[PDB]
């Protein structure tokens, strides 16, 4: 085994097409770049439950508030 | 000048004894209860929101 891992660094040390790391397939950005959006727009609609409470308005029009 | 920065009373009067009361009284509930014209009233909104 030790030999075997000793051979494999050596030959991707030999090759051009080796690999930058020792890591196996990540395939967990796709859940981050998800829950980064969901958080994103989770705080964008909870803003406006706050910002527009609305209690009443004032339009200003023509014959009766001028 | 008013009728630029200003609404004008018929576009008022239309939806109010139209569109707006023939939904519901005591508090105007909801808005399924309508026909398509409900988008012509949030074009009415784009407008005077966007005039006064």
């Amino acid at each position: 085994k030790l030999k075997l891992d000793a051979y494999h660094l050596l030959e991707a040390s030999q090759s051009e097409t080796a690999a930058k790391s020792a890591l196996s397939d990540l395939n967990w950005f796709s859940d981050l770049a998800d829950i980064y959006s969901g958080q994103q727009t989770m705080a964008e609609m909870d803003v406006a439950l706050k910002a527009q409470g609305e209690q009443k308005l004032s339009y200003p029009i023509q014959g009766k508030n001028i | 000048f008013l009728d630029t920065f200003t609404v004008k009373a018929t576009e008022a009067q239309e939806i109010k004894t139209i569109v707006d009361k023939c939904h519901k009284g005591n508090t105007f509930d909801f808005h399924a209860l309508s026909d398509e014209e409900l988008r012509r009233l949030e074009q009415l909104y784009s407008t005077v929101n966007n005039r006064v």
